[PDB]
């Protein structure tokens, strides 16, 4: 894969006016984002203590909520369009491989 | 280095001898160390100078504890530490250098210092602890075989292991013992947590001991054996961290309120100090040590430093009470900008240590975070912004991986709160904008992506639409390095484009264009409800400044700029308004939620359209003259947004929140009477949008049920806007 | 080795734990004495 040249996917949009010119944005970053004159009053040391205090428990919250192989795969992943897709047809992202995925490996003093 | 060993006594073969060199010879030390600055020349040539740091040099290099004895002991007598830590600073500033052994004995006898000190209570124990503390630094620059896992090793078993470095984890006191201010009284025993102020305990103990509330601030806590008065708003945990069988022995004194705050200060700035020198020490610790192993050591300090219980409290929080006071709130102030920015820096060099493609969760947050509440505490300060700016730069060039994809979603809040709250700063205002400049030349769209997102939460004690349109301004344009904020980021100075993929300027108009095709990707999103409120909120700006552009020029070429900006504008809505079609369907918490939800993206899309559509038409005449109208429209269009209306109106009579809707109101009477409704294929949009205003009342008028609870002054401007349309085109 | 070291440190630790034993409960009268006489 390394000897081929790059070419990212890339978002396109089908249903739109020709007239529209598509900003270049790659897609998997687009994936991962949608899959988510007076200051007296501010420099006050009580609205500046409340801040810190938000940011105190924000911090609080979190923790209480709470390899160059991997990124290689990963980088070629991105990198050429046709990877980790068996025969360049079956689709990494469609049902009948998770059919075929769930079947194959079920597995059961 | 044969220079630095003492060669004749290498040399001589091992096959005892002892050494008489009493302590009142030692003392002649001080003066050569003081005579190492002296310059006067003797007739045949010789210098003061140059003699005394030989002499001084070969000592050292033969035998540096006999030399170095007279000091290390006789300090523990007596409280002089001031003037031997000057001595040795002047030493290490004269000789400048401390060959291996001399650098490891004195680090050694430093460190047992410390011990003993923290070992065997003494009246001015802690005071000699800061002053070692605010040295060791230096002594530390210069030591070879030193790693972080045997001193973390060596130091714990000595178990007093919390007063040299920060990543330090220690269970504190679960129970504490405190007498009365007479003697042989029935003292109390009390519980302590893990989130105990001493507010609390001194609370508990005032009443427990039936004391008069007038007398409250006459009556203090504080340790007699170590002779400590003790902050309010200081943890239990943090100032006993030794969970032992014996639990601290405390006493309530009373004394003058004065004179208690007085000694509050004093300790707590003494303490500070020492925080300040121990962040010091770990920096030059760091600082040294073979780049093979720099990675280890950097990923061990990251593991540490992410277990460590209450690290991003005890980073950010700061005693804002004591700041108040005028005697001494300036000095812990300007002591403290200083620990937050020693903070930063630590930060900063673990970043860089390292890998580019760390495998990075939430927890990344915890130790951004830590430049945020910096950042809050005192932004005015240059010395902290450009050291900010700075850092935040190189963790965004250093983490390539992370920050292309959701990496800014935790420092541009707090950047742009304080961007808006701070308009009456030029300095700030154009600092941020600098860093906002270098993000983009960075990360290039998905940084906008990334900052409209931001931003959108907090548009309007938020940020303005005002300051989000000048914030993009300033990045249409270049701006200058002020306080040269490239000075301290670590790559090549060009800045080109971190992926090779992306030489263009960042323009609005493309922001725009850029923004729509969010809401296409995914319409039914709270993303694209996000993009939808930061359109609503820029698109008048940005006409605003192309009214402003035309006024301030009259040549025909910028009324050129103005119609192919309105066309391009126009293109992007029609786009939008075609890509939306989804929400033309139609259609107790969480029905409220049903509610909203439902509610927001069809009136952000009425009030953008309506509100682009009032304002250009009128101007298009206008400029027409001053200068063939072209549609801004299609009818297609105007087909969608009488459909969105329509879907509104299905709800609208049942919920009340849905009929008092100000973007359906204005959209029905004012964005209706303004198109021409002349030609037949338009005129189907107002026909369904009649048929459902007549369906609407017939159904009100069916039962008075519904019209018990319905609101009419909604519909009494829905039947003016209706009779207003009828006025405006009699056809 | 490190867990016979510390088996050593903590059984001569032990026997010292019995000497304070004994000197304990001989030196735990004067302290409270006194506190009869202030009470008295």
């Amino acid at each position: 894969f390394e000897k081929f040249p790059n070419r990212p996917q890339m978002v396109k949009i089908s249903k739109l006016p020709s007239d529209f010119t598509v900003p270049k944005i790659r897609e998997s970053f687009m994936k991962q984002f949608i899959d988510r004159v007076f200051s007296i009053r501010a420099r006050n040391l009580l609205e500046k203590e409340t801040a810190v205090t938000k940011i105190l428990r924000a911090c609080t919250r979190q923790r209480m909520l709470s390899m160059k192989r991997k990124v290689q795969e990963e980088e070629l992943r991105e990198n050429h369009p046709y990877f980790d897709k068996p025969l360049f047809i079956v689709g990494r992202e469609h049902r009948f491989r998770n059919f075929c995925r769930v079947v194959v490996r079920a597995r059961f003093h | 280095l044969i220079t630095a060993i003492p060669i004749t006594q290498e040399a001589c073969y091992e096959p005892p001898p002892q050494a008489v060199f009493p302590a009142c010879i030692c003392a002649a030390v001080l003066p050569i160390v003081h005579l190492m600055e002296d310059g006067e020349v003797r007739e045949d040539g010789v210098a003061v100078s140059a003699v005394a740091q030989q002499v001084l040099w070969n000592c050292l290099i033969e035998d540096p504890s006999t030399v170095l004895r007279h000091f290390l002991e006789k300090l523990t007598i007596s409280n002089r530490q001031d003037e031997l830590m000057y001595m040795l600073r002047k030493l290490l500033l004269n000789i400048g250098d401390f060959p291996a052994q001399t650098s490891h004995i004195l680090f050694n006898y430093l460190v047992g210092l410390i011990m003993y000190f923290v070992r065997t209570p003494c009246e001015w124990g802690m005071d000699a602890i800061s002053a070692t503390l605010t040295f060791l630094w230096e002594v530390v620059g210069y030591v070879e075989g030193l790693f972080f896992k045997d001193l973390k090793q060596t130091m714990k078993k000595e178990q007093c292991e919390v007063k040299l470095l920060v990543t330090a984890s220690m269970p504190g006191t679960k129970t504490l013992v405190v007498h009365g201010q007479n003697e042989c009284d029935i003292p109390t025993q009390l519980p302590v947590h893990e989130d105990t102020q001493f507010e609390a305990l001194l609370k508990e103990c005032l009443e427990f001991f039936n004391i008069p509330e007038s007398q409250s601030t006459h009556y203090f806590l504080m340790d007699k054996r170590w002779n400590l008065i003790h902050y309010n708003k200081t943890y239990v945990r943090d100032i006993y961290p030794f969970r032992r069988s014996v639990s601290p022995q405390l006493n309530l004194v009373h004394m003058h309120p004065e004179k208690g705050q007085e000694l509050i200060q004093k300790q707590v700035f003494t303490r500070k100090l020492e925080e300040v020198g121990r962040v010091l020490f770990l920096i030059s610790l760091t600082q040294k040590i073979p780049t093979a192993h720099k990675q280890s050591h950097v990923s061990m300090l990251q593991e540490d430093l992410l277990r460590l219980p209450s690290f991003p409290r005890s980073a950010i929080d700061a005693e804002f009470s004591l700041f108040s006071d005028p005697q001494a709130g300036k000095e812990l102030f300007g002591l403290d900008t200083l620990q937050k920015s020693l903070w930063i820096q630590l930060l900063e060099e673990m970043f860089l240590g390292m890998p580019s493609e760390f495998p990075w969760g939430d927890e990344i947050m915890l130790f951004l975070n830590v430049f945020n509440g910096a950042l809050i505490l005192h932004p005015e300060d240059s010395a902290l912004l450009r050291q900010y700016a700075a850092t935040v730069i190189n963790t965004a060039v250093h983490f390539n991986h992370l920050f292309s994809l959701s990496g800014y979603q935790w420092i541009l809040p707090t950047m742009l709160q304080v961007y808006s709250d701070y308009e009456s700063n030029p300095q700030l205002r154009q600092a941020i904008e600098f860093a906002c400049h270098q993000f983009y030349i960075l990360h290039r769209k998905p940084f906008v992506l990334q900052l409209f997102a931001s931003v959108a939460p907090l548009l309007e004690k938020g940020v303005s639409a005002q300051c989000l349109f000048d914030l993009l301004q300033s990045l249409e344009g270049e701006t200058t390095d002020i306080l040269d904020i490239l000075e301290l980021v670590k790559a090549e100075k060009p800045l080109k484009s971190l992926d090779f993929c992306y030489d263009l300027t960042f323009s609005i108009s493309e922001a725009i264009k850029l923004c729509v095709t969010v809401v296409a990707y995914a319409p039914e999103s709270f993303r694209s409800l996000q993009m939808l409120m930061v359109l609503e909120a820029l698109v008048p700006c940005y006409l605003q400044k192309l009214k402003r552009q035309t006024s301030q020029v009259e040549t025909v070429p910028a009324a050129r700029e103005e119609i192919a900006a309105t066309a391009a504008l126009a293109t992007s809505l029609q786009a939008l308004l075609y890509s939306v079609e989804v929400l033309t369907r139609p259609m107790e918490l969480d029905e409220r939620i049903a509610r909203e939800e439902f509610r927001r993206p069809r009136e952000s899309l009425l009030n953008i359209c309506t509100e682009f559509y009032k304002h250009c038409g009128p101007r298009l005449k206008i400029l027409q003259n001053l200068a063939i109208a072209l549609e801004l429209l299609d009818v297609k269009s105007h087909m969608r947004l009488a459909e969105i209306a329509h879907s509104l109106l299905k709800l609208a009579p049942y919920d009340t929140q849905t009929m008092e809707s100000r973007g359906l109101r204005r959209y029905i009477m004012e964005m209706l009477p303004i198109t021409d409704w002349t030609a037949e294929a338009v005129r189907p949009a107002l026909i369904l949008i009649l048929k459902r205003l007549d369906r609407m009342f017939n159904k009100i008028h069916k039962m008075p049920t519904l019209r018990r609870q319905v609101e009419w002054e909604p519909a009494s401007n829905l039947i003016e806007g209706v009779c207003l349309t009828l006025q405006r085109q009699p056809i | 080795e490190q867990l016979e070291y510390t088996i050593e440190e903590e059984v001569a630790k032990q026997t010292i734990r019995m000497w304070l034993k004994k000197c304990l409960k001989r030196i735990r009268a004067k302290q409270q004495q006194s506190c009869s006489i202030i009470h008295s």
